[PDB]
């Protein structure tokens, strides 16, 4: 119930092969595995990269009011290099996309991907010439974020759900001894999960109330 | 005349009233009663204007600019307080008693009432009591009826009465208590019904086969389009939704069908949307079906093309031209032919000979309705060209408008003509087998077989002009009826006479045209109107070829090894063995159709063709007039899988692929220059419409409104990711909202009436020179012949007396509106509509075989011993059996054909 | 007499003058509803009346607005000149209290203007941007290229025949060989721009700034020549933030348009409504009621007080201290709480309509305007003491990128810089919007130059003021409707619609075509958060906008970015962004 993903650069962006693969995981190796994940997922470096009106929502996260340092994701590095999640904030524009895709280039695996906003989503409310329609289009996704702008708690859910999706990835150890493909776990939708909590939902507060 | 609104001297035509006098130079004033064809009555009270007398007039006086003449020197105010003040009254009293039901209703953003509420500027209640409920009736599979939402503006009333001529709706109730329909519950067995869900401002007559599977109209996809299922070729709007096929609204042709369809073109849209339809090329081997897409389809057909010594091609009078012409390059001139049969082709080609060559001017639909006295010969027109028939009913209802108009009474003072001409009326003489709906109107009805109504044809021909070809032995008391139309024709201003080729004979035909030319002679402007059968009849015999019989002994005599059949079934103009047995026989049959005909199990390929909502193409009608119809939909938008794709399309591909082994997918200016380059007598439907590179100041022209919603869901369920929309290669139109509607563009073909502030059909008013004239910069569509300098001859070979053959029984036809279309009895709605199979007996004939009605009567033609059961017609001729065309197991070339072992089983 | 109706202007002074000066028969009025004297010139003349109008004894010394418009599917041009594109001018005199909108007529063919960069120097970019949208030449402009579109993009966005949707166009298929021709055409050329690479001595370097620049607040990239640490010259690259928001004007209904002209400027949000709903209002004939005038009011404010907040720490972070945005974004966070609670959304509100607001003020927002009331000043207090009054950051801030009346009038700098260079130019005072003329505060002018801390300390002014409107729109707040009682208010009330049959057919017919207002041109200029921002609406009878113009001050200040850093440093450079308040959406729109 996983997938594998290899890369390779030598058409079409992405620039990669997925595949629908069985999870292999190995008495030491698996648990040497997992305090990796761990160590990956309880540390976070995001990149200090930002678009339009979802970055500034998200640096309202990064402040006193919620705190994002709680989960180690404060750092906040302004070189690809250094960074280890790119959170594309805001919209997609044309002139913007080669940018963002050299960007990501200069990113360094470990690395994941955290769409924030309907802009960056599907294009979101900018259906128009200058505008690509959705960041995915050239770029794979890791944790998809709808809301204009989303609020800032639930750019720290995104990032709890990019946690756990980490903590149940298998990456190579070492460069070179293993197989170098990425396996992503196929986790079940939070929309299936959360249906049984949603429908049951009967009232609500009057609007004219504060 | 020179009125002056607000202060603006404007020109106007002294003869109108003062309401379209206004809506022409595109002055809004509210209106609910007033239509442009129906005329003014005065009754819904909202069109009030302040009329001045003198330049310098304080106070004036509320009046009704639909019922004020606009003379010259007329000086009203539309935007004044006290107009306006009323205007919103009137709204209010209006909305009274109205249901709070617009989220409920079908027309939710088509409402006229809609419009008018929010043009008074009308949104605050102060009504504080109870409203008047009304129960509903049940109209029938097409009409839905709530009465609830009416606002008793007699639109209703007057069009199904005095315009329609219907019966079976009339005005009830009382003071407030007004109900506007049937005495009882029932189908409304009008034929042009239809356009009460058009003609009523409020959502009391509305569309139930739109209402089944409902849309509103900014979700439409809209095109304009010809209705393909009779000749007349009316104008309509096909709009579709989520890749079906949603409604048939009406399309403004000024000089076809400006504001009336009939029911069959309305309603019989429903084949469209079956799920038989074939969307993919299917190949057999033996009983194996395989799925392909379009290019190893093309390849494999080649090849088995390649390896024939001689491939024909059978077209259809249903497909269009440049189809057609297609099959006729891709199998040869000389392989060509068409799917007609002998005996209707010949009708056809006569028909023809009379329009281009017999030197009288045929009119168009509109021009009908002008014409002083008519002579119907043959032809039942309000089964199978029934707007014919509707303007017939105007030309009969001219004379009561002469004597309104001798006696000074202006022309939309409709309800003064009809004070007038009480019962006056011009003459209309009628001919068929039996009664017709035109009775009711009609001067005179000739019930008597083909040959008799010839022979009286003949009879009223040589009467006029004494070097027509004389008939001899008729009696007295017909001669004396001969004598009287003589009378009524020769004593007339514009005589029509009206025939077709679904009488079942020529003679009937060359009598038609012979009392053209006798009138003609004596110095009248006559005009004369063949009806065909299908809508692209004209245009197949224009282009000609062989008949179906030269086709079937080809591929029976075993000469031709491979044949493509373009659009026909094959079983509606020959027997059903004989054809089985020609397609078994040929080793290679490729069926290019958009439905699911009886002959595909012989079909060794099947090509999934395009109907007319996934087409474009161009079709020429009854009069001569090519017109251009475009496509609503990409099919493969919704439904990736479906390789559907336009039959000329497919037929050039597959020549191509036959020639230079090479798939190339054309565009239709190029078809359309090969039709015109090769055959000289079509050149004329490249001036049909514009091509694919008109643009109105740079941009196409929308199929869609600019509120069309649900871009980015409605493929949701398939793919988040929203693809290119689909691109018209072939047309001036695009798949998209990025494009011109405005209501005053230099062009012709309008996909759908918008204007802001009117939603309604009433939006129609903008699009127009003059309100209820002529569509603005011109109307589309073009005829494709003139006038000759000189006409045909007499045609001598008149017919013999019908007289009864014992054993044989000759078959008399009996059209159907709804059942005698090959592709509108498909339709399911139709299905509940359409009547039993009857075969129909004089009463002297049943008590000679001794059935009475409903019992079930035997008949055999080539093998197939069909029981009917049994209907009386008293007014068929005795020795005939009336017989349903176009039913299930009954073709149209049954018709005057002969039934041995007529017995009771 | 209402200030909606279409006042033909014959009674300014201006047009006197100029019917005295070029005879009568040289130019035409247009009689219109935005308050302004429009004046169709021919384009010979147009130099001469550019000239006219700056050396009057009281002079148009500011060129508000540059901008093109497609003429040719305008139906109703009943008392205009027959025109296939046009060119408008809206020029302001300040000392006047007066404007102009001087309007040249081109055929499709003969699509050249002369060009206004020598009477106004910040007239390049709105030629540039004329030339990218419209494809209107202009003659004698220096660098003639694409400011919204990249280099490799071919037709006019902005007229008519051009498609609006990506979904109408071909899917974005990033490859290899689209990639290197777009990061190919996006890499900077010197020669283009005549940069004069390198010195017989010593090399020039090039140091592309943005776009992701911590600095850099937003989009805005900044290629800057560098002699060591000094700069040469600038050349500010915009369009990487165009999202078409005047094309979705000439594509969105006049109710649904109000979430774009809502994210305009995503730190104005309220503000960014104002105009466009008042300009609405002018086309459709409504006059709105005083609470609904005191509740926008109050909206603005608070948006006002968001904004500031966010400049001020964004200001302090560019400086070097780090501290004071957590605490400015608690603040902004109540200010969050409040707008929650009043128009339910944080950030985007979405909350005003065409004659009113969306919904009326909840039960108790007074206690959580009185709490944030109570938090605000003693917070402000805390940041002044703790780094606005630090000499680090008056010695990083003063005298950084200081330039005269002169340069902010020639280059429409407004707001914060415009005061404080002493021309006392406020839209809420000189001519005030929305019952402005019922609040009392002051307005902040500098001393005559526009340092970084001069404008800083007139925000917090600003922000002081807002203080003190909300302080008096909550001790004194109306009791009556919030939605005008005009037919053509959109939406309608919603309980009437609920259960009336004249509301819920306005109601079905305004959500669903759209309101329907007449044939006129409106126009409202508005003093933003950032600067002025006006909305120029000229609507052809149908249910949309023919014409969308939106001008913002931003555009103008990165306009004026080159000449007010030329020889600096890049630190120099670095504090003058952070002391500007722009925000790239608002650049490029
Ligand atoms: C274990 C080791 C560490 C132990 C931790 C505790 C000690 C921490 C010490 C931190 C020292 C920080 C020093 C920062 C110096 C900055 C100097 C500077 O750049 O000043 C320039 C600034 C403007 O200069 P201006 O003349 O305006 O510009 C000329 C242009 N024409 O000039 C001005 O704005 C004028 C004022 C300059 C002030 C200079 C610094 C004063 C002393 C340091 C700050 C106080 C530290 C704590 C002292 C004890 C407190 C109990
Ligand atoms: C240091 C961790 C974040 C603190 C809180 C936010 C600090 C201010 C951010 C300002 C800013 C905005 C709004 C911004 O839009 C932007 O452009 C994308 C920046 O550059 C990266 C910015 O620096
Ligand atoms: S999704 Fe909304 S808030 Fe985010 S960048 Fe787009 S317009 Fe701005
Ligand atoms: S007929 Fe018109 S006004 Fe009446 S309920 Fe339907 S949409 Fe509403
Ligand atoms: S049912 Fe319709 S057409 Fe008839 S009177 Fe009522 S509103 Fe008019
Ligand atoms: S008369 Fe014929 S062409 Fe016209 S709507 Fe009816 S079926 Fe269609
Ligand atoms: S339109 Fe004149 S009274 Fe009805
Ligand atoms: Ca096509």
């Amino acid at each position: 119930d996983y997938t594998l993903t290899r890369i390779d650069p030598n058409d079409r962006y992405p620039l990669q092969k997925q595949e629908i693969v069985t999870d292999p995981l190995n008495v030491f190796m698996g648990k040497l595995n997992d305090m990796v994940n761990w160590g990956r997922k309880n540390s976070i470096w995001p990149y200090n990269f930002g678009l339009s009106c979802c970055y500034v929502e998200m640096v309202t996260s990064f402040t006193a009011v919620h705190d994002v340092a709680r989960f180690g994701a404060e750092v906040l590095r302004a070189s690809p290099r250094q960074a280890d999640l790119m959170v594309v904030a805001g919209t997609c524009f044309t002139k913007m996309a080669p940018v963002i895709q050299r960007l990501y280039d200069q990113m360094l695996e470990p690395k994941w991907v955290i769409s924030m906003g309907a802009c960056a989503n599907s294009g979101g409310m900018y259906d128009i010439y200058s505008v690509v329609q959705g960041v995915d289009k050239f770029i794979p996704v890791d944790v998809y974020i709808p809301g204009c702008p989303p609020r800032p708690e639930a750019y720290m859910q995104a990032l709890m759900l990019l946690q756990e999706s980490i903590g149940k990835e298998r990456r190579p150890l070492s460069w070179v001894v293993g197989d170098q493909g990425v396996y992503r776990a196929n986790m079940q939708s939070e929309r299936e999960r959360k249906r049984g909590e949603r429908i049951a939902v009967t009232n609500l507060r009057t609007p004219d109330e504060i | 005349a020179t009125i002056h609104v607000d202060g603006k001297e404007y020109e106007v035509n002294g003869a109108d009233n003062l309401l379209e006098a206004c809506l022409s130079l595109g002055l809004d004033i509210p209106y609910f009663c007033w239509h442009p064809a129906l005329g003014s009555v005065g009754a819904c009270r909202q069109c009030a204007v302040k009329q001045y007398q003198n330049a310098e007039d304080t106070r004036g006086r509320l009046v009704m600019s639909c019922m004020t003449p606009a003379s010259d020197g007329t000086f009203i105010s539309i935007d004044d307080e006290e107009a306006k003040q009323f205007r919103e009254s009137v709204v209010e009293w209006l909305m009274t008693n109205h249901p709070h039901d617009c989220p409920v209703c079908e027309e939710g953003g088509n409402c006229h009432l809609q419009d008018m509420t929010v043009m008074t500027g009308h949104s605050f209640r102060r009504y504080r009591f109870t409203k008047r409920t009304h129960r509903n009736q049940d109209l029938g599979p097409f009409i839905s009826h709530e009465m609830n939402r009416c606002i008793a503006c007699y639109r209703c009333v007057r069009y199904y009465k005095d315009y329609a001529g219907g019966t079976d709706l009339g005005v009830y109730g009382a003071h407030d208590n007004v109900y506007f329909g049937r005495p009882e519950d029932g189908t409304l067995e009008s034929e042009f019904s239809g356009n009460l869900v058009e003609i009523c401002p409020t959502g009391v007559f509305t569309d139930k086969t739109h209402s089944e599977r409902y849309n509103r109209k900014w979700d439409m996809q809209f095109a304009p389009s010809i209705c393909q299922q009779c000749s007349i070729g009316c104008n309509i709007s096909p709009g579709e939704r989520y890749g079906e096929l949603r409604r048939i609204e009406n399309r403004y042709n000024g000089t076809v069908n400006h504001y009336f369809l009939c029911d069959r073109g309305r309603f019989g849209y429903g084949y469209v949307n079956l799920k038989d339809r074939p969307r993919q090329p299917v190949q057999r081997r033996g009983d194996d079906f395989i799925t392909l897409n379009a290019e190893q389809a093309m390849q494999g057909a080649a090849d088995i093309l390649r390896q024939s010594k001689k491939v024909i091609g059978i077209g259809s009078p249903r497909a269009s031209v440049e189809s057609n012409f297609a099959l006729r390059e891709l199998v040869g001139e000389e392989n060509f032919y068409t799917g007609i049969a002998h005996g209707e082709q010949e009708r056809l080609q006569l028909a023809l000979k009379v329009l281009r060559e017999g030197g009288i001017y045929t009119p168009a639909l509109r021009e009908i309705e002008s014409y002083d006295a008519v002579l119907v010969l043959g032809e039942d027109v309000t089964q199978t060209g029934a707007r014919v028939a509707l303007a017939v009913r105007q030309a009969v209802k001219g004379k009561a408008r002469e004597m309104a108009a001798a006696q000074k009474v202006a022309d939309w003072q409709i309800a003064a003509i009809l004070n007038i001409g009480q019962r006056a009326k011009h003459p209309l003489f009628v001919t068929n087998v039996d009664d017709t709906r035109l009775d009711d109107i009609a001067a005179w009805t000739y019930r008597a077989p083909v040959e008799d109504q010839a022979r009286l044809g003949f009879a009223i021909a040589h009467a006029l002009d004494n070097s027509a070809p004389a008939v001899d032995g008729i009696e007295p008391e017909l001669q004396s009826k001969i004598d009287v139309i003589v009378q009524a024709l020769a004593g007339a201003k514009k005589p029509l006479i009206i025939s077709g080729t679904n009488a079942g004979s020529l003679e009937v035909i060359q009598a038609a045209a012979n009392v053209a030319k006798a009138l003609k002679g004596r110095g009248a402007d006559v005009g004369i109107t063949m009806i065909a059968r299908s809508v692209n009849s004209m245009g197949l015999g224009i282009m000609g070829g062989g008949s179906l019989e030269e086709a079937l002994t080809e591929l029976e005599t075993g000469r031709a090894d491979a044949v493509v059949v373009l659009e026909n079934d094959l079983h509606r103009h020959a027997s059903a063995t004989r054809v089985n047995a020609a397609l078994a026989k040929a080793p290679l049959v490729m069926v290019v159709d958009h439905q699911r005909t009886a002959i595909m199990e012989n079909a060794h390929l099947v090509l999934s063709a395009a109907s007319f909502a996934e087409s474009d193409g161009t079709v020429i009608n009854n009069e001569g007039r090519a017109q251009r119809f475009f496509q609503v939909y990409d099919p493969a938008y919704y439904d990736s899988k479906t390789v559907m794709l336009e039959s000329w399309r497919w037929l050039h591909s597959l020549h191509s692929t036959l020639l230079s082994r090479e798939v190339d997918w054309t565009q239709l200016d190029h078809v359309i220059d090969a039709v015109v380059a090769k055959i000289p007598e079509l050149a004329g439907i490249k001036d049909a419409a514009p091509d694919a590179t008109f643009r109105i100041r740079g941009q196409k022209l929308a199929r869609e409104p600019h509120r069309y919603s649900g871009r980015t869901a409605m493929r949701a369920n398939i793919s988040v990711h929203e693809p290119r929309q689909p691109q018209d290669i072939d047309t001036m139109f695009t798949f998209s909202m990025e494009g011109n509607n405005q209501p005053t563009a230099h062009r012709s073909q309008v996909p759908f009436a918008w204007a802001p502030g009117w939603n309604s059909p009433q939006a129609w008013n903008k699009f127009q020179d003059e309100v209820g004239g002529k569509l603005r910069f011109g109307d589309p569509g073009v005829r494709l012949f003139e006038t000759s300098e000189n006409g045909l001859d007499y045609f001598t070979s008149v017919p013999a007396r019908f007289q009864p053959q014992d054993g044989k029984w000759r078959i008399a036809p009996y059209y159907h509106l709804f059942g005698s279309d090959e592709l509108s009895q498909r339709a399911p709605v139709f299905q509940s509509r359409m009547p039993q199979p009857y075969i129909k007996l004089n009463p002297a004939d049943a008590a000679k075989l001794g059935v009475n009605a409903g019992t079930r009567v035997s008949f055999s033609y080539d093998g197939n011993t069909v029981t009917l059961p049994v209907e009386i017609a008293e007014g068929l001729t005795a020795g005939q059996v009336g017989l349903p065309m176009g039913m299930s197991g009954i073709a149209p070339v049954l018709a005057g054909a002969h039934l041995e072992d007529l017995k009771e089983a | 007499e209402p200030a909606w109706q279409t006042r033909d202007h014959l009674d300014d002074p201006v047009i006197g003058e100029l019917r005295n000066r070029f005879g009568p028969d040289a130019f035409t009025v247009q009689a219109t509803r935005t308050g302004v004297p429009v004046v169709w010139i021919k384009r010979e003349q147009l130099l001469e009346v550019g000239d006219f109008l700056k050396k009057l004894p009281k002079p148009y010394v500011m060129l508000f607005d540059l901008h093109g418009m497609d003429e040719r599917l305008r139906t109703h041009r009943e008392g205009l000149p027959a025109a296939d594109f046009s060119v408008f001018y809206h020029l302001i005199s300040i000392d006047r209290n007066r404007d102009i909108m001087l309007k040249v007529a081109l055929a499709e063919n003969d699509l050249h203007v002369p060009t206004f960069t020598k009477l106004f120097p910040n007239a390049n970019w709105y030629e540039r941007e004329t030339w990218d949208l419209f494809g209107i030449t202009f003659d004698g402009h220096p660098n003639l290229r694409r400011i919204m579109m990249p280099q490799t993009w071919k037709g006019h966005p902005l007229r008519k025949d051009y498609p609006a949707r990506a979904t109408e166009f071909s899917p974005f298929e990033l490859t290899k060989a689209k990639q290197d021709l777009e990061m190919e055409a996006l890499t900077f050329k010197p020669e283009e721009w005549g940069m004069k690479r390198g010195t017989e001595n010593e090399d020039f370097m090039f140091l592309n700034l943005g776009p992701n620049h911590p600095s850099a607040h937003g989009a805005f990239r900044i290629v800057l020549q560098l002699d060591g640490e000094e700069i040469v010259d600038c050349v500010p690259d915009i369009g990487y933030h165009h999202r078409g928001a005047e094309k979705m004007g000439e594509r969105q209904s006049w109710h649904s348009y109000i979430p774009y002209t809502d994210r305009i400027e995503y730190l104005g949000g309220c503000v960014n409504e104002m105009p466009y709903v008042l300009a609405v209002e002018k086309l459709a004939g409504i006059t709105v009621p005083d609470r609904v005038n005191v509740i926008r009011v109050m909206l603005s404010e608070l948006f006002r007080i968001n904004s500031h907040l966010l400049y001020i720490s964004t200001f302090i972070q560019d400086v070097g201290a780090m501290t004071p945005v957590f605490f400015a974004f608690t603040d902004r966070q109540k200010i969050y709480d409040l707008v929650e609670a009043i128009t339910g959304f944080r950030m985007h509100p979405a909350w005003f309509r065409i004659g009113g607001v969306a919904h009326d003020l909840p039960r108790g927002w007074d206690r959580l305007l009185r709490e944030f009331l109570d938090w605000m000043p003693k917070r402000l207090a805390s940041y002044e003491k703790a780094a606005l009054q630090n000499t680090i950051l008056k010695g990083r801030s003063q005298g950084v990128a200081a330039y005269g009346a002169k340069e902010a009038l020639e280059w429409g700098t407004t707001g914060a810089g415009l005061r404080a260079t002493g021309i006392d130019f406020d839209v809420r005072k000189a001519r005030p919007y929305s019952g402005y003329e019922n609040f009392d505060f002051e307005i902040p002018v500098g001393g005559g130059v526009s340092d970084c801390y001069t404008r800083v300390m007139l925000k917090v002014e600003e922000l002081r003021q807002s203080l003190r409107i909300l302080e008096q729109c909550l001790n004194n707040m109306p009791e009556g409707p919030f939605k005008a009682d005009h037919p053509l208010t959109t939406p309608p009330p919603k309980e009437r619609t609920l259960q009336h049959i004249e509301t819920l057919i306005t109601h079905f017919l305004q959500v669903s075509w759209g309101p329907v207002m007449p044939a006129n041109e409106s126009f409202q200029m508005i003093e933003a958060t950032k600067g002025i921002n006006s909305y120029y609406l000229t609507s052809d009878g149908s249910t949309m906008s023919y014409r969308t113009r939106i001008r913002t001050p931003s555009y103008a200040h990165l306009q004026q970015i080159p000449a007010a850093i030329r020889g600096s440093l890049v630190s120099d450079l670095i504090v003058y962004l952070g002391s500007i308040d722009f925000v790239m959406s608002d650049v490029d729109r």
